[PDB]
């Protein structure tokens, strides 16, 4: 078994390009659990590369808080998983180590795993680890989970510490958890759902207690399906699987409602205004001067400081940096960026207006005639081939941006959202979504119907 | 604004609801800056001008921008006070955290740099 | 002829620790070994995060009260982006859009300040808390010491109220005295604990700003030089222009993409902070 485990690990690694680094001695309250960690979360014991030339042999002096908490709970870390470089991408194809391949299919198929937590999802789908940690900025835990036919939970923003979680877009970045087992996932969430004073965005102890104090018995549970997300071209098999799930729920006595949340439609343009801007800002530190890759010869060229080193950024990262800097320049800032922030506020307000649970961050009262959970597709597409994904992206950025149509609103509003599979080994999923802070409801609901 | 409808009574109401003639988001979303603009942008980005395919960046940015510029037409609809004692208390309770490397000399701050000169970081003119 | 002059004064706070990290704010920077007083955050390591030092708020409160400034109900930090060896984050945190305080003034008198006017007040535009950068030593390779990076600064911006050069000296002197009297800074121009940029304009012409002034004598002289130099003019001084100083003459010399910091909480002070800090003020002159 042990021998059989290592051999399995070597095989799937070789065929599917899952890890960026593996424990030298693999498999040697979460005591005995084995985890993989997305390679944008810093660790003392492994390099943290962000799948980037920029940080190709970077060794952090410290463990991310989530890594420390896991270790303290007795978790063994198998290795760091491959990812889209610096978290930028939706397909898992942008990495200095090459793309991750989806293990639901023969590796010859070169099917995409989805991104940015590609390796994380793959390591779970292969049964290499008990759970994986990923990050989700616009869908990057939920989408690859969906494509690996495993659970992918993105908790409420600020519940899990981002200390040591390398910055992509800080107002959106969230640590998330992938597993095949809802029980394991809840245990991991409970372990990691903690205030961290190192993280100025960590949800305070006071607000956590306020959230708990707001919980009420809900009878019956009220579930919404969202008009604006109910009309996309969906994969073959989806409607049957979707309708079977809703029927199962209706036969349990819960109530299902149509709900319209018009602001969800503008979420992609909102996201690609805010997120590239933050990205450009957060990547301004990379210069090879204090750490990471550094050009052997020049710290400046063409009157542009750090250009030679920074040229080693991946191509998708450069594109986004360029866009983000455009978005931040004075005139564009006063227009698109300010507008995007205001619309984001509108979105949060619309969600507040339809949820019974109060939002402690906006001090909404909760709508007593509102809803407990939303159910929304995770993706409108099946995983294609790496070539097809790469071809499509080359045609237009919009073709890639649309991949996160269903996931970005919950990122923008920081809502807890769990993608769950509908059929064994099938890259189709649904999200269960609750109000900000209402993580236990989402998880218990999913556990209840599992 | 957001609105909740009446509860579904049966699965066929849901099938009919899902089959209503309503735009997809794809349908709703309908799935160039000067070369000098791009050059300025490369500079702000700390990216090299040499080797850069300008027209290609012009082209990609153009499409990026028309996508996010959809916001131009969207109308906009429409914290605990730190007090004195808490101010003083916070000041009194601040301390250096080893987990932050805040204690002087507790780690080699230059030890991750590819190049250095003794305890200094270095930049080449 | 009439001089309309304004100042931008950066002042290092002598808080025990730094602005967004609790690493030591050293008073012996000249003898310290380089890159010794530097946290993970000071070196801008991946995954590090800023946490505001509340002592900087206290110091800014004391300064605001002394100046008669209005403390902003909500203030925030913004990112000012540019690349430089002594700026490890690639941006400086500073209060651009929502400064700590606005308004205020400083009174000068003939009796006490050796001014020709019996009384003359210099208005303050705003007051900002911001990060210091590291120190660079040019030897070609430049050596960077980040001990000074993330040290708290307060930037004071005046209205263009200066008319005489005796006023500028008297203002700097009292401001130096003031910051020392409040125990928030050494106010020493020689060490760089205080740094003065100048903006001025003669007879409602274009505003010009003078940079790199190491000591009060050089500021006064640059002002005196620039005043007489400007009078002689005159198509070149129609648009704003930033100049320098060379001991004998003044010689000629970017979108910062200001973005509100997405991580740091707003500064939202309760009314009792005002009365509280007020009770802790030293007797003012
Ligand atoms: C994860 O999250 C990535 C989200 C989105 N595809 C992006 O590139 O920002």
């Amino acid at each position: 078994s042990l021998k059989e485990s290592i051999e399995r690990l070597s095989s799937f690694q070789s065929k599917y390009n899952i890890f960026t680094s593996i424990n030298p001695s693999p498999y040697s309250t979460l005591t005995g659990c084995v985890a993989s960690i997305k390679d944008n979360i810093v660790t003392k014991d492994f390099p943290t590369t962000c799948a980037s030339h920029i940080l190709e042999n970077f060794k952090s002096p410290f463990d991310a808080t989530v890594v420390k908490l896991l270790k303290q709970a007795g978790v063994h870390i198998l290795g760091k998983t491959n990812l889209d470089e610096f978290g930028m991408g939706s397909g898992g194809v942008h990495s200095i180590r090459g793309p991750v391949i989806n293990p639901l299919y023969p590796h010859e198929d070169k099917k995409i795993m989805g991104g940015s937590s590609s390796g994380a999802a793959a390591s779970v789908a292969c049964d290499l680890v008990d759970f994986a940690l990923g990050t989700d900025t616009g869908g990057s835990v939920r989408l690859p989970a969906c494509y690996g036919s495993v659970l992918g939970f993105k908790p409420s923003y600020g519940r899990l510490s981002r200390f040591g979680v390398i910055a992509y877009s800080q107002s959106l970045d969230t640590v998330g958890i992938l597993s095949k087992k809802i029980n394991v996932l809840r245990k991991v969430f409970h372990t990691l759902d903690k205030y961290d004073m190192k993280d100025p965005t960590s949800l305070s102890v006071e607000l956590r207690e306020l959230i708990e104090g707001n919980k009420k018995v809900r009878r019956p549970l009220k579930v919404g399906i969202v008009k604006e997300f109910s009309h996309e071209s969906m994969p073959i098999g989806f409607h049957r699987l979707y309708l079977s799930l809703l029927e199962k729920l209706i036969n349990l006595g819960l109530e299902i409602y149509p709900v319209s949340i018009p602001s969800v439609k503008n979420c992609l343009p909102i996201y690609y205004t805010l997120s590239p801007a933050e990205a450009a800002s957060n990547l301004s530190r990379y210069d090879g001067i204090r750490y990471g890759y550094r050009d052997s010869e020049l710290d400046i060229k063409d009157g542009i400081l750090f250009a030679p080193t920074r040229s080693k950024f991946g191509t998708e990262v450069k594109n986004r940096i360029i866009l983000g800097n455009y978005n931040l320049c004075s005139d564009a800032f006063k227009n698109n960026f300010i507008k995007a922030e205001k619309l984001r506020v509108n979105l949060i307000d619309e969600f507040d207006g339809i949820f019974r649970f109060p939002n402690v961050l906006t001090n909404s009262k909760g709508n007593p005639d509102g809803l407990d959970l939303l159910i929304v597709p995770t993706s409108s597409k099946l995983p294609g081939s790496i070539r097809d994904f790469e071809e499509e992206e080359a045609k237009s950025p919009a073709n890639s941006y649309i991949n996160d149509v269903f996931t970005v609103p919950m990122s923008l509003a920081g809502l807890p959202s769990l993608s769950m599979p509908l059929k064994e080994k099938t890259p189709i999923g649904l999200q269960v979504v609750g109000q900000y802070g209402d993580d236990s409801t989402v998880l218990d609901f999913v556990e209840s119907i599992s | 604004g957001a609105k909740i409808g009446k509860k579904f009574e049966n699965m066929n109401q849901i099938r009919d609801y899902l089959s209503r003639p309503v735009w997809s988001v794809h349908e709703y979303l309908g799935i160039p800056p000067s070369a000098e603009a791009v050059k300025k942008l490369l500079r702000l980005s700390g990216l090299p001008l040499e080797g850069a395919d300008i027209k290609e960046i012009q082209m990609r940015l153009a499409k990026q921008l028309s996508f996010i510029n959809k916001l131009h037409n969207i109308p906009v609809e429409g914290t605990k006070q730190l007090n004195y004692t808490k101010l003083l208390e916070g000041i009194s309770h601040q301390k250096q955290d080893a987990e932050l490397g805040e204690v002087s000399g507790s780690w080699k701050a230059t030890g991750l740099a590819a190049e250095s000169k003794n305890a200094y970081f270095v930049v080449k003119e | 002829y009439a001089l309309k002059c304004g100042l931008e004064i950066h002042t290092q706070l002598n808080t025990k620790n730094k602005l967004f990290s609790q690493s030591t704010n050293s008073a012996t920077s000249l003898v310290d070994a380089p890159n010794h007083h530097t946290s993970y955050y000071d070196i801008a390591l991946p995954g590090t995060q800023p946490v505001l030092n509340l002592e900087a708020i206290l110091f800014a409160m004391k300064l605001s009260l002394a100046l008669g400034s209005q403390v902003n109900s909500i203030s925030q930090f913004d990112r000012k982006h540019y690349f430089y060896g002594d700026q490890p984050q690639g941006y400086q945190l500073t209060q651009h859009y929502r400064p700590f305080a606005r308004g205020g003034k400083i009174n000068l008198s003939k009796e006490l300040d050796d001014i020709d006017e019996s009384a003359k007040e210099i208005g303050i535009l705003q007051l900002q808390i911001e990060q210091d950068t590291g120190k660079s030593h040019y030897t070609v390779i430049t050596l960077v010491d980040l001990n000074r990076s993330n040290v708290p600064l307060i930037e004071l911006v005046t209205k263009p109220d200066f008319s005489d050069i005796k006023q500028v000296r008297a203002f700097i002197k009292k401001y130096q005295n003031l910051v020392r009297h409040l125990h928030i800074s050494s106010g020493d121009l020689e060490t760089g604990a205080m740094r003065v940029d100048v903006n001025l304009s003669i007879n409602e012409y274009a505003r010009v700003e003078l940079k790199n002034l190491p000591n009060t004598s050089s500021i006064i002289n640059a002002i005196k030089y620039e005043y007489q130099r400007q009078v002689e003019l005159t198509s070149s001084l129609m648009e704003p222009e930033t100049r320098g100083w060379t001991g004998s003459s003044t010689v000629k010399l970017i979108d910062y993409r200001y973005m509100p910091d997405p991580e740091l909480p707003y500064i939202n002070l309760a009314p009792d902070v005002i009365s509280g800090v007020r009770g802790l003020m030293p007797q003012l002159p």
